[PDB]
């Protein structure tokens, strides 16, 4: 019902399971035996992370809806890592 | 009014008044709404005014924004590569 | 009571009616002067219930229409009597 | 997607002579090489 | 360190990452973190060394694929016999490690894909398992798994659960996904079965009786369909049964097709099944429905040959409608049915209700006499009964192979029924022609419609000459009139009296165009009940005068001793009664015979039509194929004479029709 997401630096991010299901990696975590909810990450940084997460929710929220679809932002500088962790979580 | 948040301390992805809302922030943290206080940068948002009052300001790909209290009334960043 | 009176109250009858003629049965063809003829008791197409088209002749001889109208188109003599017919 | 769309977003900022250098990811620049519009 | 690409070591993340595999496969205790450690334990990996390196992790984790195979192998080779216990842990502790296995590889393969023998490490694990099946196991197992399908009877019961993984593990794999489940197992068990049910096919057909067999054999059924269900895959539910039932029925069908001559003719269950069966197999189902064709044939015929001089119509009518429900009680109550079966009870007493004794053929008459006799007054029977009576009556009607005489003979009941006041409800003696109406068509019931219509535009005539009658200058009795065409009544051949015809004759003279009318003498009444209230028949015989004799005035007035000399019978009933006849002191077997032809030339003017109106839309015919046709046209008339059709033929060259030369046979026509 809850699933808990924490970076490399200590940030942690709190959300309900099937927010993170969206990339594969994570439903593949979440689907590891023991019973297991709460997963974290030793690779990733925050100020990747959090744009991954923020990704998430406008796709979960926003998709087939009636709405003039807007760009995304993303930093000239951590857009390298963002692309790496992008290409690690399969999303 | 249909507005996300990015409540922070640990940061929450969740979902009218400032009451329900604490009741959202509630919903995993499972603490009371008298043993928090929402700040916006500078001020005290009130119980007795609507979400709404206090929007669509935060877009759903990067929204925007929580004071504890410990005894009795409430008291008291990411990364960057080279 | 009365031997020889026979007072002759209510009467009743009945009767057929017909067209002008004998007829043994328009001689043409050999159905009755007012049923169905040959084309159209076979046509098994839209007819009057009734009564098809019976047609009277000036010359004081009645058949069906069609009949003596296709007789009449092969040869213009009328079959009973040889002559014209109308 | 966020990978291919941050591709995307990095091949705006990046020389088409830059896709094997950056050492970005070692399974990612042999795709670095392989989007078109 | 970083998700950043690092030269990590080979053996470090292989360690612990390799016991976490070991730990994945039986289900054995993973922990929380680990798992969430291995996948960066990978993508660290399949990246900087400074170039992808996935290939070796295939390869490896293939190695302890075989590996794990071979020694459940091993495990699985020692259990005696029970290598499907064994077996069946080891799939039930195998498949849930498997799935996540190839979830806890998935940047093995998203990175992979563009690449591709054998890839999908899922597909290839089981693939492995697929290398566990191959081996001689695969002729040792289903050998030994049949053999505890093999005790069917009284043999139960094993695991379901256990059995059921077995042969259920068989369609989990593919990349045609029943082709490995049909070829090592669906043919043996399928002519095994079949060779178990031939052997105890015989066994029992040696044991039970013929009833007994099929109540057996139906239990069997029963029971086979449940225990395909706990066992098999639902891929071969509808083949495994067509073989039982191919080889307990079908296979012996012989014997119960000869014991259904005797079964049909026993009201008595055993019937119900014998259809049940005999329905589900290629050719079971013919000889039984012949045999109840012949069965209601011969009960039916019983049935209408037990009444002869008795004089009754009526208990041949609910004779026959006796019968029908009896079998349709019988055909709706067990048979499941039907239409094939209510077919053949059609034909039955269709071919029941034509006699052909030397007459002939009895019956057109007699459901003529049946409405005529249950039309009339008889002052007695009681109406809101009489239609219901006639709603059954619609049945025998519909059986009649000669429709033609009912109807020239329902013409006559029905003339005679009104033309003397005889009928009991206008209201319903048109409903019955409506009946009918329903039951044939426009064309066999007209005569009989205007033949009705004629009396309500007599009633309506009558009254405007009751208008023209008063209506000049200066000024007792009532006519009906007749569309002269519709009724079958002849005049049956003396001059005017107190007169008074033709003062009333000039009025439909005036009224329609042209139309002559005769009179009709032979069905006229006059007033009764001579002056001495409470017999009274005096009608026609239009006398009225010493008191004489019969013989001293056979010099009446003009009129011919044709039936005059039948009638001179008003001294014969009441009134007058050679030597000395005294004043009163108070108070249709030659017609239906020469009524037979009628129905003749009718057939003839029929035929006729018929003739032309075939000879017309299609152009032309051979002497043998216009023949068949008239018969296709004239079925529900009758059955025609072919000795008639020829001669219509040549009557009708005479008026529309040519014929040139007998070479090949040639009909043409003329318009
Ligand atoms: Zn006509
Ligand atoms: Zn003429
Ligand atoms: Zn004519």
């Amino acid at each position: 019902m809850y699933v808990k997401l924490i970076s490399s630096d200590g940030h942690e991010f709190i959300v309900k399971r099937e927010h993170a299901l969206t990339s594969g990696t994570i439903k593949a975590m979440l689907s590891g035996p023991g019973q297991a909810n709460e997963v974290n990450f030793r690779e990733i940084p925050s100020h990747v992370l959090s744009k991954v997460c923020m990704y998430f929710t406008y796709k979960v929220r926003y998709t087939n809806s009636s709405t003039e679809i807007p760009e995304f932002p993303i930093a000239p500088e951590i857009a390298l890592e963002l692309l790496m962790a992008a290409n690690f979580l399969d999303c | 009014m249909d507005v996300f948040l990015m409540i922070r301390r640990t940061t929450i992805f969740t979902d009218s008044t400032v009451f329900e809302l604490k009741r959202i922030v509630e919903g995993i943290l499972k603490r009371p709404p008298d043993e928090q206080r929402l700040y916006k940068d500078d001020q005290l948002l009130d119980d007795g005014k609507t979400l709404g009052e206090c929007s669509q300001t935060a877009r759903p790909q990067a929204p925007a924004t929580l004071a504890f209290r410990a005894d009795d009334t409430f008291e008291a960043p990411f990364s960057s590569p080279p | 009571a009365k031997k020889k009176r026979f007072e002759v109250k209510k009467w009743n009858a009945v009767a057929l009616w017909a067209w002008d003629i004998v007829v043994d049965n328009c001689a043409i063809c050999r159905n009755h002067i007012m049923d169905l003829c040959i084309e159209c008791q076979a046509n098994q197409a839209s007819a009057t219930s009734e009564e098809c088209t019976v047609a009277w002749g000036v010359c004081n001889h009645a058949f069906h229409f069609h009949c003596i109208s296709r007789w009449l188109k092969t040869r213009q003599v009328c079959p009973l009597d040889n002559r014209e017919w109308e | 997607t966020l990978k291919e769309r941050c591709l995307q977003v990095v091949r705006s900022l990046v020389k088409p002579e830059n896709y094997r250098r950056l050492d970005i990811v070692r399974s990612l620049y042999e795709d670095l090489e392989d989007h078109p519009n | 360190m970083s998700l950043k690409p690092r030269v990590v070591d080979f053996d470090e993340t292989w360690n612990k990452l390799l016991t976490t595999i070991k730990a994945v496969v039986m289900l054995e205790y993973v922990e929380r973190a680990t798992w969430n450690d291995r996948f960066s334990d990978i993508y660290a990996l399949c990246v900087a060394y400074p170039e992808p390196l996935g290939e070796r992790l295939y390869t490896e984790t293939k190695i302890f694929l075989e590996n794990h195979v071979r020694h459940l192998h091993k495990r699985v080779l020692e259990s005696e016999e029970q290598v499907l216990v064994m077996y069946h842990r080891y799939w039930e502790e195998y498949s849930k490690g498997a799935d996540y296995m190839d979830c806890l590889y998935r940047y093995l393969n998203t990175q992979f894909i563009k690449k591709n023998p054998l890839m999908e490490i899922g597909e290839l694990a089981l693939d492995m398992w697929r290398k566990l099946m191959v081996e001689p196991l695969q002729a040792i197992l289903i050998r030994m798994l049949l053999r505890e399908i093999k005790n069917d009877r009284g043999g139960e019961d094993p695991n379901q659960k256990v059995i059921h993984g077995v042969i259920n593990s068989f369609v989990h794999v593919e990349q045609f996904p029943l082709k490995f489940y049909q070829e090592i197992f669906e043919s043996p068990f399928l002519t095994e079965t079949g060779e178990y049910y031939k052997q105890e096919a015989s066994n029992l057909l040696q044991e039970s009786n013929c009833s007994q067999y099929m109540e057996k054999v139906l239990g069997r059924l029963k029971d086979e369909e449940i225990r395909c269900r706990k066992y098999l895959h639902p891929s071969s539910y509808t083949k495994v049964i067509h073989e039982c039932q191919q080889r307990m029925v079908a296979d012996h069908l012989q014997f119960l097709h000869a014991e259904c001559h005797n079964i049909i003719r026993q009201e008595k269950n055993d019937m119900a099944n014998m259809y049940v069966l005999l329905r589900a197999v290629s050719t079971g189902l013919p000889h039984m429905i012949q045999e109840l064709q012949n069965h209601i044939h011969d009960e039916g015929l019983r049935a209408t040959s037990n009444l002869t001089q008795e004089n009754m119509p009526t208990l041949f009518v609910e004779s026959v409608l006796e019968v029908h429900g009896k079998f349709v009680q019988l055909i709706n109550t067990v048979l499941n049915g039907d239409q094939h079966f209510m077919s053949a009870l059609d034909k039955a007493l269709t071919s029941v209700v034509n006699y052909r004794e030397p007459s002939v053929c009895k019956a057109p008459e007699l459901l003529a006499k049946y409405c005529d006799n249950l039309l009339k007054k008889s002052a007695g029977m009681t109406e809101n009964e009489v239609e219901d009576r006639l709603t059954s009556f619609i049945t025998v009607f519909k059986y009649i192979d000669d429709k033609d005489v009912f109807q020239k003979f329902y013409a006559r009941m029905l003339a005679k029924r009104l033309i003397h006041g005889l009928s009991m409800s206008m209201d319903s003696e048109e409903a019955m022609i409506n009946k009918l109406k329903q039951a044939c068509g426009y064309e066999f019931t007209s005569k009989l419609h205007r033949m009705y219509t004629d009396m309500s535009v007599s009633a309506d005539l009558n009254n405007k000459f009751n208008n023209f009658i008063k209506n000049q200058d200066t000024v007792s009795f009532q006519i009906y009139v007749l569309q002269a065409g519709a009724w079958p009544l002849t005049q049956a051949p003396p001059q005017e009296l107190e007169k008074s015809v033709q003062m009333f004759e000039l009025f439909y003279s005036q009224h329609f165009s042209g139309r002559k009318l005769t009179w009709l003498h032979y069905l006229c009444t006059g007033e009764v009940k001579m002056n001495l209230k409470p017999v009274a028949m005096v009608t026609t015989y239009q006398m009225a005068v010493s008191e004489v004799s019969y013989k001293e005035l056979q010099d009446s007035t003009q009129m011919n001793e044709k039936e005059l000399t039948k009638t001179i019978s008003l001294l014969d009933v009441k009134m007058i009664n050679e030597s000395s006849f005294s004043l009163n002191m108070n108070f249709t077997p030659q017609e239906m015979e020469q009524t037979r032809s009628a129905v003749d030339e009718d057939r003839k003017m029929y035929l006729q039509a018929a003739i032309v109106r075939i000879m017309k839309a299609r152009k032309v015919l051979r002497h043998n194929a216009l023949i068949q046709e008239v018969i296709s046209q004239s079925r529900a008339r009758f059955n025609p004479s072919i000795s008639m059709i020829k001669k219509c033929i040549e009557v009708l060259i005479d008026k529309y029709i040519e014929r040139s030369q007998a070479s090949a046979d040639e009909y043409s026509y003329v318009a």
